[PDB]
DNA sequence: CTGCTTATCGGTAG
DNA sequence: CTACCGATAAGCAGACGATCCTCTCGAT
RNA sequence: AUCGAGAGGA
């Protein structure tokens, strides 16, 4: 449907803020980490999920 | 057409679609170090020896070699040569069990050591049937 | 831990006591030669380390394009220029945070809000 | 879980670190050597105090001295005197040993 | 340029197409100048190299050594 | 790739595909989704053997 | 099992020879004409051990 | 040839052209598809063989 | 060692591209490790592509390159003397490794890559930005990542991974004209 | 007008160039 | 490797227009399109048949004997 | 440009985290065991512990590394110099042994010639310091899958590795119809 | 992404 | 006190791999 | 026909 690609775009779109987002609070050592694991591991772990809850 | 067939205008094939050729060729030589034993074109019949194909020798000629527009198929010989041990050992290769076409063309040289040589290509034409790939 | 070698055979020296008057006593299995206390110091161990972080900062820094580049300010000097990248260690556990080289005061300052920092 | 301790959502974390594994190295810094050879005072002004306090309800100049991260303090069910009287129970008598609060 | 030796005989120039055809090698001659002019060898030749004679030739000239151009 | 910056986690970068097989992948896409099965390809043709030799 | 395996036996002795069916021929050929690997090494053997029987 | 079922008695029926013929629904079990798979056919030769197949 | 290593390089980059050492050769400095490699080494495989050097007068950084050149380059088109490698001594082109691809930029399309920053046709696909500043060669057409079978796909873009990677081992058991003769 | 620079398409000449000047076996040449 | 006489997919006569087409394009100066269309073909399996044909025949006359 | 004699040095980190002291070592061509630097760097004339740590550390003020090495330096004021470093590795048969291998395989490219002794040693502290840059986490593993640090053997080359096997035989069949002729 | 063999160390007996 | 025996720990070495298939090149 | 190397089909 045309405006479904409008809403399909911008649905990954909210999704590129989140990771954005959670990049950024991450730069700034603000981040949490996850009973056991790397505070990187979390910000890897949290945007895999962002996005593929968005392809979803 | 299902699970990856498909289906096929026999009409167009008829007109054309798909074709191929389809050539092959055969190769010979003559003998090893003799100085006495050297193999020998021809037509061969026995002689004292007697193994000598089970197919059929008389689209050669007497050099050995079938000629051009000649139809072959089963399990024809091709190439008629003879080798000689201590005597007339029928040494000659046939066309492929399973295959059949027509001569196109053969080919005599030679080689390096003078050398008899032989080449024959057999043409066939082939068209898109019922098991062929995509 | 920065210590010291003999002057007289440029080797190393190591270390005994001033029992006698307390103190300390480094000193080279080269010569005799002596020295009097860097500092109490001797030995440091850091598991948890920042000494990799910044890591080649050079003038040529600047030039180097892979070295993609920010909007802040430095806080000396004023500009908008600047050229940031992760903590270089390599280490697995490390922070995910920026470090921004100015590029007119070779200034270099952080991404980071908690840790504090001197290098 | 044991049976009633069912969702003592507190309950679990007590096992967690009743079990979870877990070396000084954890949470300890650095770790250095000073010779401080005066047991009555520091050559640090950072220990300064820690000092005035070791007596209320033989020993050599050489200091080994361990930092401890304010973090794996709280990400750990945590404790100076736990790790100390860890440090201690080890070697019993054969260390003499202390601490910030 | 390549060349071949056919017993009881000159020397032939080598032509791709040709060895193609009877089983011989597109190879080429290898002479050092040995001191106090001289052979050891030959040296199958990559075809469109410098050697090959197809390194110079026209189109037309191809076809006309039976070679796809 | 060399076409982007350094020290970025951002999602493009690091191998995030958002348009469709339809519409159409982009360069790097391309490239990143390519290393995509070659790991499949290449699993297959180990799966196919580790499995065979257990059915043994 | 004094009868069937000792470890006399065990070792080596008087070594059998395979007849043939185990180890024929031909070949391009006839008049030359020509064979399988234990015909060969069954000589290296049947080789070295007539150099023993000529020392002795 | 992975379970019995890559095995199994049919019931022949010659026809013109060359590729054994087979119905769709025996596909899975044989895992087949047509873009080239290729399959053996063998031919009992005894009385009860042939119960054996027929039957079991 | 050397110390202003920047000074030489540049030297050794317009020498390579002016053709005085050889194009092949690879030219790595490394910054921030304080290296800088040079390899002549035979066997390494290697490179696109073209250059781009801000070298501009009335306006930023851009391509050498230029529709003068190639448009004289044309001109060989038709006249059927500016050849593939008067590109190279004139410094449009560049050859590059691996190692060397290391420390540069590069960038994809060039148009759309530097033209300065100012709707939507909903259907072209998603591209993202323009974010870096630095390019110093722009890849020449990014079609030419694939090989000679792939290269013969029409879309592979649209077109799930492996599945190209089948037909193209298949386009080798295709079947026609292998050769004129 | 040549100073002027260039577009995408543009590009294609600029493979053609290559490829006349080196072929599809270079490398094996070379 | 020469024109077909007729299309395949369809029946149409075709091999007699080969000719007749490199004209229209060389020589009145036409788009192929256009060409096509002018010579008959209107079908795109007969179009087709043309705007590919692909006469590698002009070039094995090339060899000689 | 000249052979295929190969070659293989190694610089291990004997060691795990905290197993006792640190110490590295060593290896080489024709050779029985490895060989802690300190020695080795003794034996390229490289001699005072520390105009050694020069060769390897670069800059002062990395005490991290720099006692990194120091238990290295330990395993050698067993020896202080150069000809006891020749020494370690089986007298004058073969100190000549090892003057050798420090020319002939340990490192070769750079030279074999006869001096090229700090050419070298100023390299094993290259390794030296990678291989501590990696352990200690400063810099990352060494990749194997770099495009960029492969080659491809062409027809050439290979063409080429066989000339030379041949044109040695050639060459030396001819050392003998020659050993023979005598006239 | 080990089962076997060898070497070293802590224990028991003379 | 010293020697011998037993147990434990560490280091070094070994054999397998999809099924079935067609074909091509070359050699004592 | 043995024997060894690569290529290809599922
Ligand atoms: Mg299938
Ligand atoms: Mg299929
Ligand atoms: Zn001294
Ligand atoms: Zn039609």
């Amino acid at each position: 449907d045309g405006p479904t690609m409008r809403e399909i775009t911008e649905t990954i779109a909210e999704a590129k803020k989140k990771v954005l987002d959670v990049t950024k609070e991450a730069q700034a050592n603000l981040l949490t980490a996850k009973h056991g694991m790397t505070l990187r591991e979390s910000f890897e772990d949290n945007v895999v999920r962002f996005l593929n809850e968005a392809r979803d | 057409n299902q699970e990856d067939s498909m289906i096929m205008n026999q009409s167009s094939i008829d007109r054309g679609l798909f074709r191929s050729l389809f050539f092959r060729s055969y190769m010979d030589q003559e003998k090893k170090y003799g100085m006495s034993i050297t193999e020998t074109f021809e037509k061969p019949q026995r002689t004292n020896t007697l193994r000598m194909k089970h197919g059929t020798y008389d689209k050669l000629d007497d050099d050995g070699l079938i000629a051009p527009g000649v139809r072959v198929s089963g399990e024809d010989v091709i190439i008629g040569k003879t080798t000689p041990i201590s005597s007339k050992r029928d040494a000659s290769t046939p066309l492929r069990s399973t295959e059949n076409g027509i001569v196109d063309q053969v080919l005599v040289t030679t080689n390096q050591d003078g050398l008899k040589f032989v080449k024959v290509r057999v043409r066939t034409t082939k068209i898109p049937q019922i098991g062929d790939k995509f | 831990t920065t210590f010291r070698f003999c002057r007289d055979c440029n080797n190393m020296l190591y270390p005994r006591e001033d029992k006698e008057n307390n103190r300390l006593l480094f000193e080279c299995r080269t010569c005799s030669y002596v020295e009097e206390a860097g500092s109490p110091l001797v030995y440091r161990h850091e598991l948890i380390t920042n000494i990799g972080e910044t890591a080649g900062v050079v003038q040529d820094i600047g030039s180097d394009p892979t070295l993609p580049r920010s909007d802040r300010e430095c806080p000396k000097c004023h500009s908008r220029e600047n050229v940031f990248f992760q903590s270089q260690q390599r280490r697995k556990d490390t922070s995910m945070v920026l470090f921004f080289v100015c590029l007119s005061c070779s200034h270099i300052f952080t991404s980071d809000q908690k840790n504090k920092r001197t290098q | 879980l044991e049976p009633g301790h069912a969702a003592d959502q507190e309950q679990a974390k007590l096992i967690r670190s009743a079990i979870e594994h877990t070396t000084l190295k954890s949470v300890t810094i650095a770790s250095e050597i000073y010779y401080d050879p005066d047991p009555r005072s520091t050559v640090i002004p950072e220990d300064e105090e820690i000092i005035q306090l070791h007596f209320s309800l033989q020993q050599s100049p050489w200091l080994l001295r361990l930092e401890l991260d304010r973090a794996a303090m709280n990400d750990k069910d945590l404790t100076m005197g736990q790790v100390g009287e860890r440090i201690k129970q080890t070697f019993k008598n054969d260390l003499f040993v202390i601490w910030s609060e | 340029k390549p060349m071949v030796n056919e017993s009881d005989g000159v020397t032939h120039a080598l032509y791709p197409q040709e060895a193609r055809l009877r089983n011989l090698t597109y190879s080429s001659g290898l002479f050092v100048d040995v001191k106090k002019k001289v052979f050891i060898g030959r040296l199958p030749i990559m075809l469109r190299s410098k050697n090959c004679y197809l390194s110079e030739a026209t189109e037309s000239d191809l076809y006309k050594l039976k070679e796809c151009p | 790739l060399p076409h982007f910056s350094k020290d970025d986690y951002s999602p493009e970068s690091k191998g995030f595909v958002e348009n469709s097989y339809l519409r159409g992948l982009t360069p790097q896409e391309f490239f990143f989704h390519a290393m995509g099965g070659r790991e499949g390809l290449i699993d297959t043709a180990v799966k196919t053997a580790e499995t065979g030799y257990i059915q043994r | 099992n004094e009868v069937f395996s000792r470890p006399e036996w065990m070792i080596l002795t008087c070594l059998p020879v395979p007849p043939p069916p185990v180890r024929p021929s031909i070949s391009f050929n006839e008049s030359q004409r020509g064979e399988d690997d234990l015909t060969f090494k069954l000589a290296d053997i049947l080789k070295a051990n007539i150099s023993l029987e000529t020392l002795e | 040839s992975l379970h019995k079922m890559s095995m199994m008695a049919h019931r022949v029926k010659v026809i013109p052209y060359s590729t054994f013929r087979l119905n769709l629904s025996v596909t899975s079990p044989y895992n087949a598809d047509f873009d080239g798979d290729e399959m053996n056919l063998h031919v009992p030769q005894s009385e009860e063989t042939r119960a054996e197949l027929s039957q079991l | 060692v050397h110390r202003n290593p920047a000074r030489l390089m540049e030297t050794l980059r317009t020498l390579r591209r002016k053709g005085d050492i050889n194009p092949e050769v690879s030219m790595i400095r490394d910054i921030r490790e304080k290296e800088l490699k040079i390899f002549t080494d035979a066997g390494r495989v290697y490179r696109p592509l073209f250059i781009v050097e801000d070298d501009e007068s009335l306006g930023h950084k851009e391509l050498k390159v230029r529709k003068g050149h190639i448009a004289k380059l044309m001109a060989t088109e038709y006249q059927d003397e500016y050849t593939w490698s008067s590109l190279l001594n004139e410094g449009l082109v560049e050859y590059i490794d691996a190692e060397e691809e290391e420390s540069i930029l590069i960038a994809m399309q060039p148009e759309d890559l530097e033209p300065a920053e100012a709707d939507v046709d909903p259907a072209k696909r998603i591209r993202v930005s323009h974010h870096a500043t630095t390019f110093t060669h722009c890849e020449i057409h990014p079609s030419m990542i694939l090989g000679v079978a792939a290269s013969i796909i029409p879309f592979p873009d649209h077109n799930q991974s492996p599945r190209n990677t089948y037909q193209s081992a298949m386009g080798k058991q295709a079947m026609g004209v292998f050769l004129t003769n | 007008d040549e100073s002027a620079p260039i577009t995408a398409e543009d590009s294609w000449a600029v493979i053609s160039a290559f490829f006349r000047e080196k072929g599809l076996v270079s490398q094996q040449l070379d | 490797m020469i024109v077909p006489v007729r299309c395949f997919s369809c029946g149409k006569v075709v091999g007699d227009k080969w000719e007749s087409y490199l004209n229209l394009l060389q020589e009145d100066e036409l788009d192929e399109g256009t060409a096509l269309s002018r010579l008959g073909l209107k079908r795109y399996c007969c179009r087709r048949m043309i705007l590919t044909h692909v006469d590698l025949i002009e070039k094995f006359l090339r060899y000689n004997p | 440009k000249g052979s295929r004699f190969i070659s293989t040095l190694q610089v291990k980190l004997y060691g795990r985290e905290g197993s006792s002291a640190r110490t590295i070592k060593a290896t080489l061509p024709y050779i029985k065991q490895d060989i802690p630097i300190v020695i080795i760097f003794r034996a390229l004339g490289i001699i005072p512990d520390g105009e050694i740590l020069e060769h390897i550390c670069y800059d002062v003020n990395d005490w991290q590394m720099l006692e990194m090495l120091k238990p290295c330096v330990e395993d050698g004021f067993v020896i202080q110099d150069r000809e006891t470093a020749l020494d370690f590795i089986g007298k004058e048969k073969r100190i000549q042994y090892a003057k050798d291998i420090l020319q002939k395989e340990f490192l070769p490219h750079i030279t074999q010639l006869e001096g090229f002794e700090s050419r070298k040693a100023f390299f094993l502290g290259y390794m030296i310091n990678r291989l501590l840059l990696c352990a200690l986490d400063r810099k990352d593993q060494d990749d194997r899958d770099h495009f960029g640090k492969k080659r491809l053997d062409l027809a050439g080359p290979l063409l080429a590795q066989l000339f030379k096997t041949l044109f040695k035989k050639l060459t030396k069949d001819i050392f003998r119809y020659m050993q023979r002729t005598v006239e």
